[PDB]
């Protein structure tokens, strides 16, 4: 039963674009929870899961403010890196950057989390450490030394340690009815012809929650990479998830084959396979 | 609780 | 740099023909996060579809989940149809019921 809470931000300029677009969504154990968008009429955090209503105005007023500080703070970054990769005007960039913290089921810190990317790509990210920076562009060098020079790893370091895993606690029983539970994978197997005296074998697994699962297929011992075809997990949209995997087998030795279901709401594996 | 940035890029 | 949109179109029940639904639309994995998503029904734009918030992964690439109510039929084919910057065309798939 571990934890974690993280916020994802990002901006992005645009050529003409007056300001760059500034949006910031918070997470607990993965799922969402508050959100700030600078395009709304008038921006403010806002509660995305219905236990955060039990805030009351001061946490989203400071909340808010803080926000609107991260917004200035990427609108300026954004400008110094353009100049730092020589870019000119007229183009679009993004800046991105997710922080949060991991808890044990022992409900301590295992790991702060603290990261930038631009335009997509690594820039510069705090050590697990929690004290010394990892930076691979030359460009990014000018960041790190700034960094360094100032001292902002103790800065964040106390927010991970300190804030993160405070704030964290308070949410988990705040909201602990409906982010305890999952629910489990209901799965079958459909059959599908194909290509003379070969059919494909389509094991579904359907309505589970979290995301995180796995579809083998066995025959009778071994695994199967020999052309396993699969999606990846997608949400169905009310919340719970789905996925395939497919194996292409002789028709009449069908029942040779078994799929196989790990989820972490299960008790055990299901095992499955084609049934008329 | 969100983070605030210190010393900007 | 550009990452190409990967995409998936499927019903968020069984589909059942002549019984109302949900299909869905899944965009993942592209930058940067401007985009254009329209889901079709037999080729033309389907007018009131529902767009889900900008969001992204932890390897920093984003994603989206456009979706619309639909009755599928016999007959009838439903798409989507990607715009983005990494694709000199548009990119669409079409739902497949088994799929």
């Amino acid at each position: 039963g571990p934890h974690s809470m993280r916020y994802f931000e990002t901006a992005v300029s645009r050529p003409g674009l007056e300001e760059p677009r500034y949006i910031s969504v918070g997470y607990v154990d993965n799922k969402e929870f508050v959100r700030f968008d600078s395009d709304a009429e008038n921006p403010r955090y806002e509660p995305r899961a219905p236990w955060m209503e039990q805030e009351g105005p001061e946490y989203w007023e400071r909340e808010t403010q803080k926000a609107k500080g991260q917004e200035q703070w990427f609108r300026v970054s954004l400008r110094n890196l353009l100049g730092y990769y020589n870019q000119s005007a007229g183009g679009s960039h993004t800046l991105q950057q997710m922080s949060g913290c991991d808890l044990g089921s022992d409900w301590r810190l295992l790991r702060g989390y603290l990261q930038f990317a631009y335009e997509g790509r690594d820039y510069i990210a705090l050590n697990e450490d929690l004290k010394t920076w990892t930076a691979a562009d030359m460009a990014a060098q000018i960041t790190r030394r700034k960094w360094e020079q100032s001292g902002a790893a103790e800065h964040y370091k106390a927010y991970l340690e300190g804030e993160c895993v405070e704030w964290l606690h308070r949410y988990l029983k705040n909201g602990n009815a409906t982010l305890l539970r999952t629910d489990s994978p209901k799965a079958h197997v459909t059959h599908h012809p194909r290509s003379k005296g070969e059919v494909t074998l389509r094991c579904w697994a359907l309505g589970f929650y979290p995301a995180d699962i796995t579809l083998t297929w066995q025959l009778n011992g071994e695994e199967l990479t020999q052309d396993m075809e699969l999606v990846e997990t997608r949400p169905a949209g009310d919340g719970t998830f789905q996925k395939w995997a497919s194996v292409v087998v002789p028709l009449g030795k069908e029942q040779n084959y078994t799929c196989r279901v790990y989820h972490e709401g299960l008790p055990e594996p299901l095992t499955l396979r084609w049934e008329p | 609780k969100a983070v605030y940035n210190f010393a900007t890029m | 740099i550009q990452k190409t949109p990967q995409i998936q179109v499927y019903s968020r029940h069984p589909p059942e023909n002549g019984k109302p639904n949900i299909l869905n639309c899944y965009v993942t994995q592209f930058h940067p996060p401007h985009i254009e998503i329209q889901m079709l029904k037999n080729g033309k734009k389907i007018p009131k579809v529902e767009m889900s918030d900008m969001s992204f992964s932890k390897d920093w690439s984003f994603y989206i989940l456009a979706h619309t109510e639909f009755t599928p039929t016999e007959t009838d084919t439903y798409a989507c149809r990607v715009k983005h910057d990494s694709m000199a065309e548009p990119k669409t798939v079409y739902w497949d019921r088994d799929m």
